[PDB]
Parts: structure tokens; C-alpha cells; sequence
């Protein structure tokens, strides 16, 4: 059942193999949603404080541990039995991803304690959700939980796509320096809407008597592949005039001189609509709701001028059986002008 | 299902025979698009999605790329780079009823188009004015749905037709759905054509002594062109060169 | 290490009535609390236990919507809600201290118990 | 969850059964007469200060035992089986064993 | 465009936004190439180093200069 | 089109009468059921409207918190329960087809078909 219980550098952590192209001693240039360069990777940790986070357009998750705390995540959007859910949950001998009507907990976690104080026995109580009705969606793998774990979360085209990294690391504080790619770890044909998630904790009693997350953006990245196919470093293209200078002469050198890397425009920051002034409704209505129509071979021509044409009224109406436009769409007319219009 | 709230069948990791679907008496509409029906069972696709649902006759043609009307608008929109097949037939003894079966729902309003695959299934009143509904229906505020009524009795037009349209997925990724198409030994050293899940191509296969990662299926040169292969029964690394050839 | 009941005494089904528990000994506000009830010629029966921090209230399934326990640490006091009260709910009731059950992860069992009052309905 | 254990026994060995009850911790409280219940054996075998050695027990497979050795006149009381039910939060108790 | 000296030399770029006025963008040297940012404008005369436009360059002096 | 009510109830006062109408010949959830009640030598007065399609209603200020308009599709019938029946509610009660509100030639401001008479006494 239920129970109830700061920002750090990105540096040029969260890249990852973009796709399962085998590419070697190569620069390649590929536009996807990467962690930003040097961005605000908000950082989480006697008291209990796991809060439900946006998922927005993908998330870069990261943990330092050996107590092997963060065991899951819950994916998902009102994260109750009304809509469908993500749980992803890692045990010692299997991960379970399942995609259910899952009724989640406020302060969702695996309670962890020793099996009658036998410390060679370890058990825990999942605690996580209430109930998991009509499940779409099973799969069973592998576990992948001063060790740094890193993963990107991806929801696009249907699947949920998962990349992962796991290295040592010789700081806790933060992340480290340095590059290292996360490789694709699984992709889930799950195909459902994520806007939510939060971080599922192993959590000792004992403890109660981190993580870090950022968000990946669409940017251009450039790629520099070594002899075995290994992305080893990359250039946010958009971090600065010479990622930028870097990515337009594709190459991770630049020589002296004076590079066109860009063009500079302002931005429009109103829209300013001017119509005459003019109230009188275009009589359409006149031509529709006609007692008589004329024979084909003598048919009848109403010219329409100096009005306001609403359009979206016999658009959306159930009565035509035939509404095709040419030469426009039915969907823009409305803001459309036109010196005449012949009915 | 109902057209407004049709079904989504995800199809993976099996053989897919289409000449069954295509040679069959039995339906009326099997029209594809971005492929050819008579090469279906040569290609390979990353996943077939089958959405079915019950239109009438008449709106059949609504059906695939490019089209309007309330079913192509307000129901179930196809994309103009669909690739796929739409498949249909009569279903009057199935889905019809004397005085009516009002099982089969569409929706006749909504405040804008569906995008492509996009499914909505909510009743809420539209509104039709400029007067706020507040849920409740009347004039200038209208109940989005309306039945088919489908009865036996019903010009063709108004007879209930079962639609399955199949789309198919072709990714950057390990193809999971493919034909029958029966494999044959691999030849290598030697000047071949070859059909690598889907990939085709002419050339020399050879092993490769190229770091292929777990995950990677296939690589590229400098040019952006397949010059690798994962062999997807072996799990063989395979270089591919071009067959000998120069000016004379 | 001592607990009293109160608020015992009798009423009609349908009728309801709060039993309270007064501890002393011991620093109330670190320990979880227990009621027990126990019907004439019956055995021990459950009702609820409440976490030491007031955070969570669990109940056995034949109380459950109907009593509400409750503590107030600022008066090292225990209390027990009891609506709709029936006549099967004839029992002494027993205020008593948890102790942690090694066999799971927020389990418990009871340590020190009280006298217990008397409630006929 | 429910335990199982005999009304009366006449060294004294009060069992208690259940599924696969050696999962779980089984503790015991013993009533006298007009008195209220106290704990004797808690975790399966451990003793609460003030409880004489007497008292031991055990704890496997489906059934669950205590047992009180040189048994005295002053152990005349009902001894109760209970467990803590992780699958519905809720503490089960045995009928009890009345000493004789 | 992006005026630099090697990044075998240093990361630092003055930026050039052709033809466009120093009021208008957002060391801003205003010039008829246009608006150069980042880079310190002196009075001392050099040879030619990275061409700007309109008789101004630029070069590595350590910060650069205009 | 054809619209066929149950046969006459008579009832007491406080009585409840529930008068079913079913309908055949046309798509049932694309038009509203009216109600139109006759008084013995009184004109027509209107009750109120379903949406058999939605189960929605719309009641006229005289018999709203009395009358309650259900229908089933199943068997395309509509029904009208006049609860708390006084004296003055003798009458001939009418089921009518008129298009629903979003129809564009408003066929929903009149009653194009017209059931046989219900008449309820009390
Ligand atoms: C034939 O159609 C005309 C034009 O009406 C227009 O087209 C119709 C098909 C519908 O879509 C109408 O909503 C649309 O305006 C009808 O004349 C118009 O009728 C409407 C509805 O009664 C009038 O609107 C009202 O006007 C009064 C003020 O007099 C307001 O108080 C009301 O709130 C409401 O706005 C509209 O003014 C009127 N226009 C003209 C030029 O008469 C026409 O009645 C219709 N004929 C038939 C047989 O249907
Ligand atoms: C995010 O980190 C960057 C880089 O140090 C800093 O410029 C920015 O002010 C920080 N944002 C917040 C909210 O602290
Ligand atoms: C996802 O669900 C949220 C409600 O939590 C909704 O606002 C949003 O529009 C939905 N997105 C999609 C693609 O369904
Ligand atoms: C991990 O989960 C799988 C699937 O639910 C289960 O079969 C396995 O026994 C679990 N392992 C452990 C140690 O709980
Ligand atoms: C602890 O658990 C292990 C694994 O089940 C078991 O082999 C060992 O004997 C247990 N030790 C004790 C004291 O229970
Ligand atoms: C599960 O699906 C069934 C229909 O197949 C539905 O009746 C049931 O209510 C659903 N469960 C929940 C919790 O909604
Ligand atoms: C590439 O792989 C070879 C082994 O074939 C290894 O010696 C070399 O160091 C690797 N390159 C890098 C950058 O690790
Ligand atoms: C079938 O393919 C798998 C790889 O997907 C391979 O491991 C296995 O040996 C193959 N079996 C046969 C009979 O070819
Ligand atoms: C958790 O808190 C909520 C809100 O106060 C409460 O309704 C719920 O019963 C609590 N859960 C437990 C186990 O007490
Ligand atoms: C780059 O700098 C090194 C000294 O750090 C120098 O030896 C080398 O020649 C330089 N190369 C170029 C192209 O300037
Ligand atoms: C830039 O704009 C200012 C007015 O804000 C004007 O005085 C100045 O001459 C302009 N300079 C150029 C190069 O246009
Ligand atoms: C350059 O000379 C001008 C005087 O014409 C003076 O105002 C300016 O400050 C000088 N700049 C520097 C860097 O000396």
C-alpha cells in the first residue's frame, strides 16, 4: 500500500549516439534533442523530498552511488488510474518496464530491510502504486542499476528510448568533465503521452528515523567519431560564436582569420492587424437558404462585395455533403481578404 | 471502433505475408500508398500499424492522403507522406440493423483538423457561436458526435464498410516486420546482389574488421552511403565495396 | 512505561464515541501506537496503528471507514475515533506501544500494553 | 493472512501455523486472567528484558512454535500468535492457546 | 561573422555584425564593416592581420584588438 | 417517417405517467424529440426536447423539476415521465421530430412529424 514520507554544470555531459549508424573517424553534423552545453542541471537529494518533474521534450537523469538508491522511474501525466503510465522498475537479476493504468502513490518507493536483521538476505516492499490495470505494455530485461550513471529519456516517434552510460567518477558534488557518449540501452514501442516523471528511491528505514536532472533542447550538434566508431568529443553549435565558427567549417580546429558563421535578424515582437472597418455580415446566407435554384444551363450569379465574410460557418457546417476549395484552404479563409467574391 | 475513436494494432518482430490480404475476392477498397501492394512482400519495416474502424460507404474515399471532408478532418486523418495500404469492405450484414444500429459513432464538429493519426474522443459540447456552452447543448451549442445509424435497407453510399488501414514504418532502425521472402547462404569475396533485411544493393561482401557497437546495425562512409552490414542472422560485420569497374 | 484508557462506557448502534489513551514513561512522540480491541470470549482483534509522526493511519478491514485514529504529541496522548458504532463493536479496547517488526520494512508489533476500557454498544 | 493454533494445551508447546509463515516474524503476548496482554517473544526466539529463559521458540516452514519449558501454575493464561501482514498493513492474530 | 585567432592560440572571438548598427545588436567598436564586439579598438597602427573592412583589423595581442 | 405513441393512461393525482414513443423511417439520434402537450379544448404547448444521440434535454419553464425526457436507441424510443400529475394535466400528450440545433435551413425551429396523441387523464 501507500505510505507517506540547488544547480550544478552540465559541462559536455549528455551526448549520446544519435543513431545506430556505425560512423569512424569522422566529423558528422546531426540535429536531435541533446542536453545544451554548460546548461542548469537542476541537483536532488532528517527529511523526505522527491518531487514529481516535468518531462518536457526529454530528460537527462544522472545519479552517484554505491547504495544503488534509485531503482526506477514513473513516466507518465496525471500519474493516476485515469491514463496510461510507464514504470520502470530495476531489481537484482531483472528490470520490468510495464505500461498500465497504474494508480501511483504520493511518496512512491521499495522499501529496503534486511530479512530478520539478516544483512546476506535482502528483501523490499514495493510500494509504488495501488493498482496496475488494463497493461498495454510488458518487458523484461537485464538490470542496468563513486559510480556515475547516466540516461537520456526520449519520447518520440512512438517509442520511448532510453540511452545509458555508466563510468567512476572522483567527485560527488557534481558531474565530471570531460566527454563520454551514452549508448542506446532500449527502445520501447510504447507510443504513449509523457509530460511527467519521478524518480523511484530504495529507501532503509534507517533512513528515515542524489540525482541530477536537466532537459534536452532541439540543437545542432557536430560529432567527431574515432577509428572504432566511438563519439569522443562534439561541439554544441549553439553555445557560443565559435562552437558556432567550429561547426560551420566542420571541424573542432580553427585557423586565424574571419569566419560568416551566421546572419543576425531582429525579431518581430507584435502582430498588427488592420481590416477596414466595416460590420455588415456577407449575405451568403441569401444564396444558401434560397426558395428557388436556378437550372444549370442558366444558373445564377450573386456578386458579394463590402462585407465581412465568415467563412468558418458553412465550413463547419453538418448540412454540406460537398465543401471543396481551390486555389485556398478552407481552414485560412477567414483570414483571407478579396476584392469580390461571386457567388 | 467507431471512425472517431478508431483502434491502433502495433505489429513487430514477425513475417508479414500481404499478397493473402491483396489477393483476396473479398475486399473492395485496397489502395496503397508510397509502396506498391505487389512488392510488399520484399520490404522489410521497423513496425506495421493496423488502424481499424467503421465508416460509411460514401466516406471511404476519405481515407488517404490529401483528402477533406468530416472523417478526413474531424476523425481520422492521414498523413501526405503515408505510406501504406487502405483496405476496405462492405460490412452490411455485420454492422447493419433493422431500425438502425447507432453503435457506430463520427465526429461531425471540432474547433480545428486533426493532425495525421491523432486521436479524439471527447464529448465536449462545441461551440458553435460566440456564446460560451457551459457544457450544455442548445442552440449555437452542439453535441461534437452523431450516428451512422446503419440500417440493411441503406444505399451503398450509407452501408457500413470496415476500414483497416495498414502503415508502415520505415526508420533508421532494425526492421522487426518482413515478407516471406526466404533467405539464402551468404557469399562473400565475390560479386553479388544482395538483400540485407530490406537493404538492397550490388557488391563484394566481405568480413569486417570494423568496431561495431551492440547496437548498430549498418555503417556509412564519409559520403553518407552504406559500406557496412549487420548480417541479420550471423550477426556478421560484412564490409560492401562496389563490383570492379572504370572507364575503358 | 504506563498507558490508561478512558472514555469507555455505553451506547446505542448507530451512536459514536472517542476513547483516549494517556502515556507516561516514555517520550511519546518516538513511538508508533496501537489499538486492540477484544470482545468477551473472543481472542486479540486489531483496529489501527499510528506512526509515530502522525504521517500514516492504518486499519483493519472490519473498522476501516468508520474509526479514525489519531495522536496528539504535544499531549503525549493517544486517541481513537470510533462512528456507526455496532453492536459487534462490543469490546475492550486497548491502547498499546509498537515495536519494529524485522520482517518488514514499516511493520510492527506491540510491546507495552494498557489495561483497556470497556465499550458496549 | 490468518494464523492458525490449537484452544488448549496441557514442557508446553503452543504451535501456530500459516502460509509459509517462516517468511514472517512471529511474535507472542501472553493474557492472564482480568489482566491485560504482554509481550514474551518477539522477532521468533528474542525475549523483551523481565521474561525468564524459560521461554524460546521457533520458527519454520509453515508453522510457528513457542515453547515454555518447566512450566509453573503462574503461565495459566491465553498466549496469543500475531504477525505483521505486509500485503494489507494490518497485525493478525491467532484464536490463542489457553495453558492448562 | 567571427573574427579569431587560431584555437591553437586561444578560444576568444570578437564578433562582426556586418552592416548593422551597435544599437541594434543586443568592447563595441563601432565601424562601417559593422558593429565588432570583443574586440578592443587602440589608436596604434599594425600591420594587417585578420581583415575587418574599411581600412580596420584585427589581431591577437592577450585579447584582441581593433 | 413514422412516430407511434403508447396507448392513453389514466392516472391520480401525485401519479407519475411515462409516455413512450417510438420512432421509425429515419436516423433517430439526427433529430430532437419534442413534446408537445394538448389540453382538451386548449392549443399546443411545448414541453421540451432529447438529443437521443446525447441523452441531452432542454425543458420548458412550465414542467421543468416535473417532466424528465429519456430515450434508448436500441430501439429508437423516446420517452417523457410527467411526475406529480395535478388535475390540469389531462391532456393529449405529442411526440415530434424537428431537426437539432445545428441544422443549417433551421429545421429545428418547427415540427415536421407529429406522433399519434397520447392522451393521459387524471
Ligand atoms: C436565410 O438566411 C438569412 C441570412 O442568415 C444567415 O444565413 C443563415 C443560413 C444562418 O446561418 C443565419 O444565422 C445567418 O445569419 C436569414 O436572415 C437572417 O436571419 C438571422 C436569424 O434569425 C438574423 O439574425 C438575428 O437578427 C436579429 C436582429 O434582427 C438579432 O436580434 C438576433 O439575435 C439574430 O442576430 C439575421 O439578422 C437575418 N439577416 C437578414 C438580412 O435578414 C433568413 O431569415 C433565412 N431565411 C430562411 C427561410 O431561413
Ligand atoms: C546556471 O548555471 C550557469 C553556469 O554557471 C549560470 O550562469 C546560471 O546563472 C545558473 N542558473 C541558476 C538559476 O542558478
Ligand atoms: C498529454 O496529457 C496532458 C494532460 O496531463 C494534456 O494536456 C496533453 O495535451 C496531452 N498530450 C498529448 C499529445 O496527448
Ligand atoms: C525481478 O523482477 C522479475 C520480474 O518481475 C522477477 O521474476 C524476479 O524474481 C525479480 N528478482 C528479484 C530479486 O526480486
Ligand atoms: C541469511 O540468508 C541466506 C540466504 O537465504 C542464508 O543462506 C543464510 O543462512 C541466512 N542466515 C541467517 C542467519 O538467517
Ligand atoms: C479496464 O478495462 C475495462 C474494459 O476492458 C474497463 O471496464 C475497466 O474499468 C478498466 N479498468 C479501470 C481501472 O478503468
Ligand atoms: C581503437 O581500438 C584499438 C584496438 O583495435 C585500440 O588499440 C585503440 O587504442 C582504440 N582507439 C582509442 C581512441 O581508444
Ligand atoms: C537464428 O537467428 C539468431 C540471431 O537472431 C541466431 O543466434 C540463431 O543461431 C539463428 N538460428 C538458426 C537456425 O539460424
Ligand atoms: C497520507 O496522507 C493523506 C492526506 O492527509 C491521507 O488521506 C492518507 O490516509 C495518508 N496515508 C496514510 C497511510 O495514512
Ligand atoms: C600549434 O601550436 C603548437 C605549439 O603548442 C605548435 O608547435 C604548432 O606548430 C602549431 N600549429 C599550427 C598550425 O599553428
Ligand atoms: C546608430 O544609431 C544611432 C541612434 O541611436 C545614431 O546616432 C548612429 O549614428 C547610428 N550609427 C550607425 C553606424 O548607423
Ligand atoms: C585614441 O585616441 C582618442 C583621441 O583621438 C582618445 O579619445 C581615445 O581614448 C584613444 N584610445 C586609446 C585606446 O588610446
Amino acid at each position: 500500500q501507500c505510505v507517506n514520507l540547488a544547480y550544478t554544470n552540465s559541462f559536455t555531459r549528455g551526448v549520446y549516439y544519435p543513431d545506430k549508424v556505425f560512423r569512424s573517424s569522422v566529423l558528422h553534423s546531426t540535429q536531435d534533442l541533446f542536453l545544451p552545453f554548460f546548461s542548469n542541471v537542476t541537483w536532488f537529494h532528517k527529511r523526505f523530498d522527491n518531487p514529481v518533474l516535468p518531462f518536457n521534450d526529454g530528460v537527462y537523469f544522472a545519479s552517484t552511488e554505491k547504495s544503488n538508491i534509485i531503482r526506477g522511474w514513473i513516466f507518465g501525466t496525471t500519474l493516476d488510474s485515469k491514463t496510461q503510465s510507464l514504470l520502470i522498475v530495476n531489481n537484482a537479476t531483472n528490470v520490468v518496464i510495464k505500461v498500465c493504468e497504474f494508480q501511483f502513490c504520493n511518496d512512491p518507493f521499495l522499501g529496503v530491510y534486511y530479512h530478520k536483521n539478516n544483512k546476506s538476505w535482502m528483501e523490499s516492499e514495493f510500494r509504488v502504486y495501488s493498482s496496475a490495470n488494463n497493461c498495454t505494455f510488458e518487458y523484461v530485461s537485464q538490470p542496468f542499476l563513486k559510480n556515475l550513471r547516466e540516461f537520456v529519456f526520449k519520447n518520440i516517434d512512438g517509442y520511448f528510448k532510453i540511452y545509458s552510460k555508466h563510468t567512476p567518477i572522483n567527485l560527488v558534488r557534481d558531474l565530471p568533465q570531460g566527454f563520454s557518449a551514452l549508448e542506446p540501452l532500449v527502445d520501447l514501442p510504447i507510443g504513449i503521452n509523457i509530460t511527467r516523471f519521478q524518480t523511484l528511491l530504495a529507501l532503509h528505514r534507517s533512513y528515515l528515523t542524489a540525482y541530477y536532472v536537466g532537459y534536452l533542447q532541439p540543437r545542432t550538434f557536430l560529432l567527431k567519431y574515432n577509428e572504432n566508431g566511438t563519439i569522443t568529443d562534439a561541439v554544441d553549435c549553439a553555445l557560443d560564436p565559435l562552437s558556432e565558427t567550429k561547426c560551420t567549417l566542420k571541424s573542432f580546429t580553427v585557423e586565424k582569420g574571419i569566419y560568416q558563421t551566421s546572419n543576425f535578424r531582429v525579431q518581430p515582437t507584435e502582430s498588427i492587424v488592420r481590416f477596414p472597418n466595416i460590420t455588415n455580415l456577407c449575405p451568403f446566407g441569401e444564396v444558401f437558404n434560397a426558395t428557388r435554384f436556378a437550372s444549370v444551363y442558366a444558373w445564377n450569379r450573386k456578386r458579394i462585395s463590402n462585407c465581412v465574410a465568415d467563412y468558418s460557418v458553412l465550413y463547419n457546417s453538418a448540412s454540406f455533403s460537398t465543401f471543396k476549395c481551390y486555389g485556398v484552404s478552407p481552414t485560412k479563409l477567414n483570414d483571407l481578404c478579396f476584392t469580390n467574391v461571386y457567388a | 471502433a467507431s471512425v472517431y475513436a478508431w483502434n491502433r494494432k502495433r505489429i513487430s518482430n514477425c513475417v508479414a505475408d500481404y499478397s493473402v490480404l491483396y489477393n483476396s475476392a473479398s475486399f473492395s477498397t485496397f489502395k496503397c500508398y508510397g509502396v506498391s501492394p505487389t512488392k510488399l512482400n520484399d520490404l522489410c519495416f521497423t513496425n506495421v500499424y493496423a488502424d481499424s474502424f467503421v465508416i460509411r460507404g460514401d466516406e471511404v474515399r476519405q481515407i488517404a492522403p490529401g483528402q477533406t471532408g468530416k472523417i478526413a478532418d474531424y476523425n481520422y486523418k492521414l498523413p501526405d507522406d503515408f505510406t501504406g495500404c487502405v483496405i476496405a469492405w462492405n460490412s452490411n450484414n455485420l454492422d447493419s440493423k433493422v431500425g438502425g444500429n447507432y453503435n457506430y459513432l463520427y465526429r461531425l464538429f471540432r474547433k480545428s483538423n486533426l493532425k495525421p493519426f491523432e486521436r479524439d474522443i471527447s464529448t465536449e459540447i462545441y461551440q458553435a457561436g460566440s456564446t460560451p456552452c457551459n457544457g450544455v447543448e442548445g442552440f449555437n451549442c452542439y453535441f461534437p458526435l452523431q450516428s451512422y445509424g446503419f440500417q440493411p435497407t441503406n444505399g451503398v453510399g450509407y452501408q457500413p464498410y470496415r476500414v483497416v488501414v495498414l502503415s508502415f514504418e520505415l526508420l533508421h532502425a532494425p526492421a522487426t516486420v518482413c515478407g516471406p521472402k526466404k533467405s539464402t547462404n551468404l557469399v562473400k569475396n565475390k560479386c553479388v546482389n544482395f538483400n540485407f533485411n530490406g537493404l538492397t544493393g550490388t557488391g563484394v561482401l566481405t568480413e569486417s574488421n570494423k568496431k561495431f557497437l551492440p547496437f548498430q546495425q549498418f555503417g556509412r562512409d564519409i559520403a553518407d552511403t552504406t559500406d557496412a552490414v549487420r548480417d541479420p542472422q550471423t550477426l556478421e560485420i560484412l564490409d560492401i565495396t562496389p563490383c570492379s569497374f572504370g572507364g575503358v | 512505561v504506563q498507558l490508561v484508557e478512558s472514555g469507555g462506557g455505553v451506547v446505542q448502534p448507530g451512536r459514536s464515541l472517542r476513547l483516549s489513551c494517556a502515556a507516561s514513561g516514555f517520550t511519546f512522540s518516538n513511538y508508533g501506537m496501537h489499538w486492540v480491541r477484544q470482545a468477551p470470549g473472543k481472542g486479540l482483534e486489531w483496529v489501527a496503528v499510528i506512526w509515530y509522526d502522525g504521517s500514516n493511519k492504518f486499519y483493519a478491514d472490519s473498522v476501516k471507514g468508520r474509526f479514525t485514529i489519531s495522536r496528539d504529541n504535544s499531549k503525549n496522548s493517544l486517541y481513537l475515533q470510533m462512528n456507526s458504532l455496532r453492536a459487534e463493536d462490543t469490546a475492550v479496547y486497548f491502547c498499546a506501544r509498537a515495536f519494529p517488526d524485522s520482517s518488514s520494512w514499516s511493520g510492527f508489533t506491540i510491546d507495552y500494553w494498557g489495561q483497556g476500557t470497556l465499550v458496549t454498544v | 493472512y490468518e494464523l492458525t493454533q490449537p484452544p488448549s494445551v496441557s514442557t508446553a508447546r503452543i504451535t501456530c501455523g500459516g502460509n509459509n509463515i517462516e517468511r514472517k516474524s512471529v511474535h507472542w503476548c501472553q493474557q492472564k486472567p482480568g489482566q491485560a496482554p504482554a509481550l514474551v517473544v518477539y522477532d521468533d526466539s528474542d525475549r523483551p528484558s523481565g521474561i525468564p529463559e524459560r521461554f524460546s521458540g521457533s520458527n519454520s516452514g509453515n508453522t510457528a512454535t513457542l515453547t515454555i519449558s518447566r512450566v509453573e501454575a503462574g503461565d495459566e493464561a491465553d498466549y496469543y500468535c500475531q504477525v505483521w501482514d505486509s500485503g494489507s498493513d494490518q497485525v493478525i492474530f491467532g484464536g490463542g492457546t489457553k495453558l492448562t | 561573422s567571427v573574427i579569431t585567432p587560431g584555437t591553437n592560440t586561444s578560444n576568444q572571438v570578437a564578433v562582426l555584425y556586418q552592416d548593422v548598427n551597435c544599437t541594434e545588436v543586443p568592447n563595441v567598436f563601432q565601424t562601417r564593416a559593422g558593429c565588432l564586439i570583443g574586440a578592443e579598438h587602440v589608436n596604434n597602427s599594425y600591420e594587417c592581420d585578420i581583415p575587418i573592412g574599411a581600412g580596420i583589423c584585427a589581431s591577437y595581442q592577450q585579447s584582441i584588438i581593433a | 417517417v413514422q412516430l407511434v405513441q403508447s396507448g392513453a393512461e389514466v392516472k391520480k393525482p401525485g401519479a407519475s405517467v411515462k409516455v413512450s414513443c417510438k420512432a421509425s423511417g429515419y436516423t433517430f439520434t439526427g433529430y430532437y424529440m419534442h413534446w408537445v402537450r394538448q389540453a382538451p379544448g386548449q392549443g399546443l404547448e411545448w414541453m421540451g426536447w432529447i438529443n437521443p444521440i446525447s441523452s441531452g434535454t432542454s425543458y420548458a419553464q412550465t414542467f421543468q423539476g416535473r417532466v424528465t425526457m429519456t430515450s434508448d436507441t436500441s430501439i429508437t424510443t423516446a420517452y417523457m415521465e410527467l411526475s406529480r400529475l395535478r388535475s390540469d394535466d389531462t391532456a393529449v400528450y405529442y411526440c415530434a421530430r424537428a431537426a437539432p440545433f445545428y441544422d443549417f435551413w433551421s429545421g429545428y425551429s418547427y415540427f415536421d412529424y407529429w406522433g399519434q396523441g397520447t392522451l393521459v387523464t387524471v
